[PDB]
RNA sequence: CGCCUCCUAAAAGGUAACGGAGGCGCCCAAAGGUCCCCUCAGGCGGGACGGAAAUCCGCCGGAGAGCGCAAGGGUAGAAGG
RNA sequence: GGCGACACACGUGCUACAAUGCCCACUACAAAGCGAUGCCACCCGGCAACGGGGAGCUAAUCGCAAAAAGGUGGGCCCAGUUCGGAUUGGGGUCUGCAACCCGACCCCAUGAAGCCGGAAUCGCUAGUAAUCGCGGAUCAGCCAUGCCGCGGUGAAUACG
RNA sequence: CGCGGGGUGGAGCAGCCUGGUAGCUCGUCGGGCUCAUAACCCGAAGGUCGUCGGUUCAAAUCCGGCCCCCGCAACCA
């Protein structure tokens, strides 16, 4: 690698808000994230977020049944 | 402003009553 | 929307016409001037002639616009732009 | 980059830095906040990194934001347009759907005037 | 050489279930990442500025490794384009730099793009390579918007010596590359 | 009306007409010397903005690219970068 | 079903573009009107629209009722914003046989144009203009920001 | 197939020479003033430059063919 024209990758701390930690290398000594991929909705499994609907819209619009059999 | 439905002072422009403005 | 305190509005006249279908063994094309009556789960299949003011136009009606009135699927005024 | 995937902005209150949140007005800023314990005055450049999350994490769990709500909000025009109900063309040709009149005003939902040439008078 | 979780990842874990999955009968038959390229076509410093030294700045923090430029080959009238402008910044990314990048791409940078729901299956190459494309650079944990002033994209090629996509999505996915379908 | 290239020109050279078509009256301080290194066009597949065409990756590709400007000759085992 | 259409054009208005402002809480001072399948005190459910209870009043007695700007306290700090509230998604409420075309209201979210307006043009001479709110007729409900009234605060200027 | 000039918003003219930028007057359309019209005042739209082909990174602009339209010439034998 030339002299003088990169940066000096150093080891490195990551730090993500799942209160995970990563120890990677880079060019600053720690670096804080607020997400990482060990809580990444999509990466966790499922996660089925706020939306476990699908929908139920629309043909699950019951209640009710209230016309005279 | 008055247009402004969820104020206490857009309701009183309608006339209406809410959690924007109660009674 | 219609006070849920009371019902699904269904003309009543309207809603006789599909469920002896259902029980016959549908379908029949179903001519109502019922733009009001609220498509209802019995209705998904059928193809009901909606009137919109001049004609009766057909409707195939799916589960994906249940909630819905029949008038919505029938416009009243025809457009094509300006010249 | 912070929550959820918009910086809010610092230097402002944290009730209304949240507002600059797509699915967040005034009166959800006011719950995450008070459901977590953070005084709504505090500025958004003055809370705990422990507080960064406990605020992020209520808020990025309780209610869809950004780009899931738009999807869904999309999703739902698109729903009306498919099945070709009354709203649904309204949507497509791109004029109101509230029963708003369109021989004058509109202009929202129409967009700049198109000036067009007018009938004549008799000399 | 010097130890980082992906390499260490890429011959104890990903290396024999590829065998297993594969049935390689030589130690040199099973995929191997070659390189990572960058590739940030920028144009918009054609002449606008040397806007290219505060984007080669922060693909060096990025990468660890210093970018060189790209200029343009032929001349282009609907472009704007002298033959020779400096049109962009691409670094070639080998051994234990593009561990470290690959390593955190997938664990820091992916997951930060917003509305992100994994890799396209179908950009393979057809010859056991991948492309992908990012719009911000800020997707990248060395980036700031602080320290941002304009956002920039960039192309990634990943090479491998898979000779079919079908031994390349493996050898990604068993490394950890969220794909979509 | 002088000069260059092709044809006419009859497989050496030369060869005419108010015969068929073009070009020149410059340019370059590197576009010159040498040493070291590099190899195109285009086709297809892949890639944010990005398009037929900017830059990036893979595969194919003997030269159809390039060589300041006409044409012809020559040329990557370089004259091209 | 249409009178509510919509490439367009004009009139009359509402709301604003902000700090002499906006927002929340506390706290004062009107007038003229209406009210027996009427007005609804107070009570509980509900974030709310409202709902269920449920007194009083054939009304100088009971109710609509809170008047608002204002006064006090505090928050915003010049941003397309804690300005503005259009547009749109979802969820409800209510009147009505029935709210698709085509109702009003409430709640979550969305938060457009607009930075004071070209040529041109309107009203007002005093408790007037300006600004603040309140009531009635029509009326099941209501597209009323319209009209007919009512008081609150309260100017500038007229040489000619 | 004697020699010239010209073709570009709806009309009449710049821009071509010197390749990268389409412009001027009227006209046309929306507003204003007027009882109304004109004039006048405030805004706006409309031209891929006769055509095909070439050169060039790029053509209304440079080069060659065709179409169209005006002008000149046609003497002595
Ligand atoms: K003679
Ligand atoms: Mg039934
Ligand atoms: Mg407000
Ligand atoms: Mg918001
Ligand atoms: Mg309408
Ligand atoms: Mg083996
Ligand atoms: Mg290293
Ligand atoms: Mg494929
Ligand atoms: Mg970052
Ligand atoms: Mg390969
Ligand atoms: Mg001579
Ligand atoms: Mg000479
Ligand atoms: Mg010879
Ligand atoms: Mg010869
Ligand atoms: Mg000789
Ligand atoms: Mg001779
Ligand atoms: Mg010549
Ligand atoms: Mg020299
Ligand atoms: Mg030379
Ligand atoms: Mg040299
Ligand atoms: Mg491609
Ligand atoms: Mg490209
Ligand atoms: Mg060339
Ligand atoms: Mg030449
Ligand atoms: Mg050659
Ligand atoms: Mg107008
Ligand atoms: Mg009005
Ligand atoms: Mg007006
Ligand atoms: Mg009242
Ligand atoms: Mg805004
Ligand atoms: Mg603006
Ligand atoms: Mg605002
Ligand atoms: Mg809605
Ligand atoms: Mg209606
Ligand atoms: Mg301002
Ligand atoms: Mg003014
Ligand atoms: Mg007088
Ligand atoms: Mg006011
Ligand atoms: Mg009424
Ligand atoms: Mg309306
Ligand atoms: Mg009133
Ligand atoms: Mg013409
Ligand atoms: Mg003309
Ligand atoms: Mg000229
Ligand atoms: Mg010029
Ligand atoms: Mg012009
Ligand atoms: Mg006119
Ligand atoms: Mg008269
Ligand atoms: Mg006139
Ligand atoms: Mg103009
Ligand atoms: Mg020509
Ligand atoms: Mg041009
Ligand atoms: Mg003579
Ligand atoms: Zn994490």
């Amino acid at each position: 690698m030339k002299e003088g024209i990169h940066p000096k990758l150093v080891p490195a701390r990551i730090i993500c808000g799942c209160g995970n930690v990563i120890e990677t290398y880079s060019t600053k000594p720690e670096i804080y994230v607020e997400v990482c991929s060990k809580c990444h909705p999509f990466y966790t499994g499922q996660q089925r977020f706020v939306d476990t609907e699908g929908r139920v819209e629309r043909f699950q619009r019951r209640y009710g049944d209230s016309y005279r059999k | 402003g008055k247009g402004d439905r969820r104020t206490r002072r857009g309701k009183i422009w309608r006339g209406t009553y809410g959690k924007y403005r109660p009674r | 929307p219609r006070s849920l305190k009371k019902g699904v509005f269904v003309d009543d006249h309207l809603l006789e016409k599909v469920l002896e279908l259902n029980a016959k063994g549908e379908k029949r094309l179903i001519k109502t001037w019922s733009r009001r009556s609220t498509i209802v789960p019995e209705m998904v299949g059928h193809t009901i002639a909606v009137y919109n003011g001049k004609q009766h136009v057909p409707v195939y009606i799916t589960e994906n616009m249940v909630g819905h009135k029949l008038g919505e699927f029938a416009p009243t005024r025809t457009y094509r732009g300006h010249g | 980059a912070r929550i959820a995937g918009v910086e809010i902005p610092r230097n402002k209150r944290v009730d209304v830095a949240l507002t600059y949140i797509y699915g967040i007005g005034k009166a959800r800023a006011k719950e995450a906040l008070e459901k977590t314990g953070i005084n709504p005055a505090t500025r958004v450049k003055d809370l705990t990194e422990a507080e960064v999350v406990r605020l992020r994490e209520y808020v990025e769990n309780t209610w869809k934001l950004e780009g899931e709500l738009r999807a869904e909000v999309a999703a739902n025009i698109k729903r009306l347009m498919d099945i070709g109900c009354y709203r649904g063309l309204r949507h497509r040709r791109g004029l109101p759907v509230r029963g708003q009149r369109t021989r004058t005003n509109a202009r929202t939902r129409k967009g700049p005037r198109k000036t067009v040439a007018g009938k004549k008078k008799a000399p | 050489p010097l130890d980082v979780a992906l390499k260490r990842k890429y011959y104890e874990e990903v290396r024999p279930e590829l065998i297993r999955r594969f049935g390689y009968q030589n130690v040199w038959e099973v995929p191997r990442l070659e390189k990572v390229v960058i590739n940030q076509g920028l144009g918009e410093a054609k002449e606008d500025a040397r806007i290219l030294e505060k984007a080669a700045q922060e693909l060096a923090l990025i990468t660890g490794q210093k970018p060189a430029v790209t200029r343009a080959k032929k001349s282009i009238s609907n472009f704007k384009l002298r033959k020779g402008m400096p049109i962009g910044l691409r670094v070639t990314l080998r051994r234990d730099r593009m561990w470290i990048f690959l390593e955190k791409l997938l664990n820091v940078a992916l997951p930060r793009i917003r509305d992100f729901r994994g890799l396209n299956p179908n950009s393979f190459d057809g010859r056991g390579n991948y492309n992908l494309g990012l719009r911000e650079q800020l997707i990248f944990p060395e980036i700031t918007y602080d320290m941002v002033d304009a956002l920039r994209g960039m192309d990634i090629a990943v090479v491998t010596t898979a000779e079919t996509d079908e031994e390349a999505r493996a050898l990604l996915e068993l490394l950890g590359f969220p794909f979509r379908k």
